[PDB]
């Protein structure tokens, strides 16, 4: 994106609804400048 | 502020990082320095001559 690597992935994190049900997040990181990442 | 709007934040590093693919080079030339950012808010630029 506008020439920066980026990483996108998805994420599962179990939760007690008992009943067990899964929260579902998305998460995006890049490549700065100096090689390390944000 | 009144009538006037003052610019707080900037693009150009937005920008520059597509310009610093090719590296120092590219990033330190005139061009790179002449990079444009949107006007702020409703109006329009105007040359009064």
């Amino acid at each position: 994106y506008k020439s920066r690597l980026y990483l996108l992935w998805l994420e599962q994190k179990e939760i007690t609804k008992t009943e067990t049900d899964y929260r579902y997040e998305l998460k995006l990181a890049h490549i700065r400048y100096d090689g390390t990442w944000n | 502020w009144q009538s006037y709007r003052t610019r707080l934040n900037t693009l150009f590093a937005r920008q520059l990082v597509a310009r610093a693919t090719t590296g120092i080079d590219t990033i330190l030339s005139m061009e790179t320095q002449n990079i444009q950012e949107p006007q702020l808010g409703k109006g329009f630029y105007a040359t009064f001559v």
